[PDB]
């Protein structure tokens, strides 16, 4: 298909803002390079979760000054998104900033019955992520080095 | 003074913290 990368980061983004959301994993199949996908969301709920303990505050001081309850909202927050990369840095951590953001937001809207507010907030944030990153994110090595970044000694 | 960019610029504060982790 056209544009795999973008397809296949709003697969992993989607299914865990949505499983943050929910707290269930999802069980729906994949698609292309899914296995490489399915690795990375095991590592963001390791990673994602532990930037979201050690800065809960920092995140819920966000979501109540934005104040977003509908649709527009939402991708309203594309402004806000972008300054993840405003010092000219870009690295694994800055884009896991951006979806653990996104997390916050997400739970939020499930409180509020805005489940289907969470697709467009997963398309916002893959906008930013790859409508503007694309040439980084293809040095590398996308979701692969994504995986391979965070690799624990275990 | 705008909310939003006030929240923004805290994005970014929070995002070098998070440098300091990974
Ligand atoms: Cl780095």
């Amino acid at each position: 298909g056209s544009d795999e990368l973008y397809r296949q980061s709003l697969e992993i983004i989607s299914r865990y803002l949505r499983e943050q959301a929910t707290g269930a994993k999802d069980t729906k199949p994949m698609g292309r390079s899914g296995a490489t996908s399915r690795k990375a969301l095991e590592t963001l709920r390791r990673v994602g979760d532990g930037v979201q303990r050690n800065h809960e505050t920092a995140f819920q001081g966000m979501l109540r000054k934005l104040d977003i309850k509908n649709e527009d909202d939402v991708k309203s927050l594309s402004r806000v998104m972008i300054h993840v990369f405003s010092d000219g840095v870009t690295n694994w951590g800055r884009i896991v900033t951006l979806i653990s953001f996104g997390a916050f937001v997400a739970k939020h809207l499930k409180t509020i019955n805005q489940e289907s507010c969470i697709e467009p907030l997963a398309e916002s944030i893959t906008d930013v992520l790859v409508r503007t990153k694309r040439d980084w994110l293809v040095k590398q090595r996308g979701w692969d080095g994504f995986v391979e970044f965070f690799h624990v000694e275990d | 003074d705008k909310t939003l960019e006030e929240i923004a610029r805290e994005l970014l504060k929070l995002a070098l913290e998070i440098d300091k982790e990974i």
